């Protein structure tokens, strides 16, 4: 049970941050109220992904060291990890205890909702997976601290930069992983697993984005910025 | 140009 002041330290100013600015109560309950159809759903979560990207945006904004990186260097890590950090959300989301209330019902909004059952299924497939790992809020937090923390991202000028700032994290999470879950380990292998893994669905993402249709609607401008089209 | 983030990376 090691785990050094520098690191809860880092640890516990993350989880602050994680649990700050959360989603805005009128588009969340706007799943419960209101009701299907293809057209409002595709809105409806449409509307949540450019909320998450909102949140996303300044919890990467308020990261230690972050403000202190190069500003193109930010942007394209935002730009880079958009995409995977709502996948972890979304794992997040689903699986993992069940409050018994509306997440559930969010399913059945995207389930049906402009997007083609063949690719509904492989990810609910993968967020199943991450399920089985049994993961807490701090790994959650750390997964998203460290994907938005990659070197290895399209753009960025200076990587050693941004390492620096991504070790840390990533020390934390391995140390965090023999203490929660010690019976094997290779968990903290198999995480880093799955970010590889996100990784090529953010490229299943970009092609069903150009194949999601509904009616005619549009994706707010921030998504046609972030998710490229 | 990513014109939308920067400015949600700046005060958003
Ligand atoms: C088949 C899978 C769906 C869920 O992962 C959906 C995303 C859109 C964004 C969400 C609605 C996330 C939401 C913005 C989280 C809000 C929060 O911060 O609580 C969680 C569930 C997400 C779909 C439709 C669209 C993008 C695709 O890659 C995955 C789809």
């Amino acid at each position: 049970t090691e785990l050094t002041v520098d690191q809860q330290t880092l640890l516990d100013y993350i989880m602050d941050s994680y649990s700050k600015q959360r989603m805005p109560q009128e588009i969340t309950n706007k799943i419960l109220k209101e009701e299907f159809s293809a057209e409002e759903n595709f809105l409806i979560l449409t509307e949540m992904a450019t909320s998450h990207v909102q949140i996303l945006v300044e919890f990467t904004k308020r990261l230690p060291g972050f403000q202190t990186l190069d500003h193109e260097d930010q942007i394209a890590l935002l730009k880079g990890s958009a995409v995977e950090a709502m996948f972890l959300r979304s794992a997040e989301i689903f699986n993992k205890k069940l409050p018994a209330g509306h997440a559930d019902l969010l399913e059945e909004r995207i389930r049906k909702s402009g997007i083609s059952d063949e690719y509904i299924t492989p990810m609910f497939s993968f967020y199943k997976s991450v399920g089985e790992l049994k993961m807490t809020q701090e790994e959650y937090a750390l997964l998203t601290a460290i994907v938005i923390l990659s070197p290895d991202r399209q753009y960025i000028k200076d990587r050693e930069a941004v390492e620096k700032l991504q070790e840390p994290l990533l020390d934390v999470l391995q140390k965090l992983c023999k203490i929660y879950q010690p019976e094997n380990p290779q968990h903290f292998a198999c995480l880093l697993g799955r970010l590889t893994e996100l990784r090529t669905f953010n490229h299943h993402h970009a092609e069903m984005l150009m194949s999601w249709r509904v009616n005619d609607h549009k994706f707010t401008p921030l998504l046609c910025e972030i998710w490229d089209v | 140009e990513n014109a939308l983030l920067r400015y949600l990376l700046d005060k958003d």
